[PDB]
């Protein structure tokens, strides 16, 4: 742990708290990551949305960057998983939306029976399909690819 | 339990097996280049050239059979899903097999009357309560004796008979059947693996465009070849009635000299020779010098060269080259439109640019139509107890099918900053 | 390194007039346009060598008796009933002609295969000389545009 | 020219109003925006 230059010596000892109680001065390999990792990746997610939700909504804040530059070992871990769209939200005003993208769905928007169905669609719509049915043809496309992404899963 | 192990191997390797039934079908049509005349193959490398074709021609029918089993488990389940959606959204949101009863056209509408009598109708459409929704919406104007009757080792035989009506009428499945039914004929005669190099055409992109441009401007092309067969026909009736004495395909007059004084054989002479020449018809005709009809003959040939070889054969080539100019440019335009506007906003490369990487981050993070697809996959796994304030103004509007929630013109910088 | 070879043989200073091409501006543009639309050009010449190949296998299996490059029958008459030499005959002569293949072939008049032969030649003239040889010229002239 | 002339005419018919002369864009702004504007609001049949 010390040779990776990530944790300082005030943190390499805290990580070795007891961690075994087992007779050999060792650990358990996949149980120590079972103990402590996964009950802070979805707890810690909503923290990452909240610091994201404040920086984009409230700019020009000197007080916020002091936390924000400390969070960069989190905000550069969850940015693979942080899906950000924009909708016209119920008040005639456009408000951003933040959500959670899995890892069994960023790796099946690859797998080229799904990639070929995109390029067969993008060319079909930006060529033909008027403005009274453009976004209908998008929402009708998202329903199919979700069936494709289910289909490429059980293979 | 071992069947679904193999059957899920072939659907995984379908795009990576169709590049194997091409590197084989070159190796057939390279050994087959050595034939010689009874037709018997010689050798150029060694004696083991004949068995490497009898090996290679049974290996090709096997691989061309695994590329339709892998098609039957990769893309034909999807074409069912896009078909069971459109039926189920027709008799429910609109009403088709109760109120409308479709016409003699749209045979797929007529064919899909066979499916709604089945037990397991929405097999792929995730929406197994259509048959309860119609009787609650259309059980009032029409009696629920009828709607209960219209809808409803023993497999879904009335449904499996419907499904094969969708697989066989499917476009890309027929090509995977014609690709295999030649490999059955490839052992009746070895020369039928020469019609497998036409998988180059439906395999590349700038060769699929040529094969489309022959028929893309097609509905005018028949009406222009159909003017060739009338101008050359009207050049027959003049030549048949006036100029029979020039039309000799014969030698010196001593021979049993062959003529063209018969309508059906003067006509095929004017089209097998009169079109493909360079000078129209004035090549393969005895020279007019000592005749009274000479001036009436130079006028006959010049307007043949001008109407059929200068005009009508240039604008038949013109509709096949300048359809290849549209279809290449169409693609170019699509790419340019993709790299100069936003898909969902529809704004421009200019207004978002205004900063380094201005349009790039606007479409990588702020809209990024991947994300609008993961967001709709989000609401399917979220429970309706858990929908927040905006994930249920969306999910109400999507169940309602209104779609006023995509950003029409503005995004974020068009009101803030 | 050609000027070293220019004294092994005097004829190697004839490959120094190709310094005209990388020397001017409207001649450097021609020499670029051959390969500028190049990645489609191989896939279109590569369709010529397959359509003319599929016109060989039909002519080899059906029409061997017309393919005489010979004189009057009395001579030791030369044929094209061998695949590799029927194929190079369809490409050295069948492409560069004006009428496709209906020039250098004995005339079909007294045969039962006559209607099956006029269809063979018209679609040779239309597919390989009217279309596929116009859109191979088309990618070298409209890359210069 | 004469094929393109016809093409242009068709395109002009499907992107402007005959009597207004305004555009497919300003009337669109809503689902079926240009369609109802020329089916009901002007519709040169009705002026006849
Ligand atoms: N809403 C949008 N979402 C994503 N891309 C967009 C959008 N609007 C415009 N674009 C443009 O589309 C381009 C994306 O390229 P494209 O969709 O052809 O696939 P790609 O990212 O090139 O990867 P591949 O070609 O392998 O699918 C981006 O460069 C972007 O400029
Ligand atoms: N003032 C207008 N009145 C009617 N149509 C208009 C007007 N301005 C533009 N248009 C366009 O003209 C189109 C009408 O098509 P057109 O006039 O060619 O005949 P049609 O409705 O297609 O029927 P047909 O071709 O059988 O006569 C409409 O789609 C409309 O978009
Ligand atoms: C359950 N369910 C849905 O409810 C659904 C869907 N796509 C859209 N909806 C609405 N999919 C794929 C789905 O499985
Ligand atoms: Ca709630
Ligand atoms: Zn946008
Ligand atoms: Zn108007």
């Amino acid at each position: 742990m010390e040779s990776h230059k990530h944790y300082t010596q005030s943190e390499t000892e805290f990580l070795l708290s007891c961690a075994e109680t087992d007779e050999n001065e060792t650990l358990d390999y996949e149980e120590f990551v079972k103990r402590f990792h996964e009950p802070a990746k979805d707890i810690g997610f909503n923290v990452a949305v909240l610091l994201t939700n404040l920086s984009e909504h409230m700019p020009n804040d000197t007080r916020l960057q002091t936390f924000l530059e400390l969070a960069e070992s989190v905000l550069n871990y969850f940015q693979p998983f942080l899906g950000r769209i924009e909708i016209m939200g119920s008040a005639k005003r456009i408000e951003r939306v933040y959500f959670e993208i899995s890892e069994s769905s960023r790796t099946q928007w690859e797998k080229p029976q799904v990639k070929e169905s995109k390029r067969q669609f993008i060319f079909d719509v930006v060529n033909e399909g008027g403005e009274k049915e453009k976004m209908e043809l998008f929402v009708n496309f998202c329903e199919d690819t979700i069936f494709e992404m289910q289909l490429a899963a059980q293979i | 339990a071992y069947q679904q192990k193999l059957l899920n191997y072939f659907a995984r390797n379908f795009y990576n097996m169709r590049m194997l039934a091409l590197f084989v079908a070159f190796a057939i049509n390279f050994i087959l280049l050595f034939y010689k005349v009874v037709h018997y193959v010689l050798e150029e490398s060694s004696g083991y050239m004949e068995p490497t074709l009898r090996i290679l021609a049974i290996l090709h029918t096997v691989i061309s059979f695994f590329c339709i089993i892998g098609y039957y488990c990769l893309k034909v389940p999807l074409v069912i899903f896009k078909r069971e959606k459109e039926v189920a959204r027709k008799l429910e949101f609109d009403g088709l097999y109760i109120t409308e009863q479709p016409s003699e056209d749209d045979i797929k509408g007529q064919w899909d009357r066979l499916v709604i009598n089945t037990q397991s109708f929405p097999n792929n459409y995730w929406d197994k309560f259509v048959k309860r929704k119609v009787m609650d919406k259309y059980g009032e104007f029409y009696g629920r004796d009828r709607i209960s009757e219209l809808l409803g080792n023993s497999i879904d035989v009335k449904y499996q008979m419907w499904k094969l009506g969708v697989v066989f009428t499917d476009n890309s499945f027929l090509y995977l059947a014609w690709y295999m039914t030649m490999s059955v004929l490839g052992h009746y005669n070895n020369f039928f693996f020469a019609a497998h190099l036409l998988d180059i055409a439906m395999g590349f992109k700038t060769l699929r465009t040529i094969l489309s441009s022959v028929t893309h401007n097609g509905k005018q092309l028949v009406l222009t070849v159909g003017l060739l067969a009338v101008v050359v026909y009207l050049y027959t009736v003049v030549a048949f009635n006036f100029f029979r004495k020039f039309y000799n395909k014969s030698e010196d007059g001593d021979t049993p000299d062959m003529k063209c004084d018969d309508m059906l054989t003067c006509y095929m002479f004017h089209m097998y020779v009169g079109v493909r020449a360079g000078g129209g018809i004035g090549d393969e005709i005895e020279d007019p010098a000592g005749d009274e009809y000479e001036i009436y003959r130079i006028i006959f040939d010049i307007t043949f060269f001008f109407f059929v070889i200068v005009i009508l054969l240039a604008i038949i080539q013109g509709l096949i080259i300048d359809a290849f100019g549209e279809l290449r440019d169409q693609q170019e335009q699509v790419k340019e439109d993709m790299e100069t506007k936003c898909f969902i906003c529809g704004i421009g490369n200019d207004y978002f640019d205004t900063v380094p990487h201005g349009f790039e981050t606007h479409t990588l993070q702020e809209h990024n139509l991947a994300n609008y697809l993961f967001f709709l996959m989000y609401l399917i796994n979220k429970d309706e107890t858990e929908h927040t304030g905006q994930e249920s103004y969306v999910w109400k509007m999507y169940q309602e099918r209104c779609w006023e929630f995509f950003p029409a013109g503005d995004c974020f910088r068009k009101q803030y900053e």
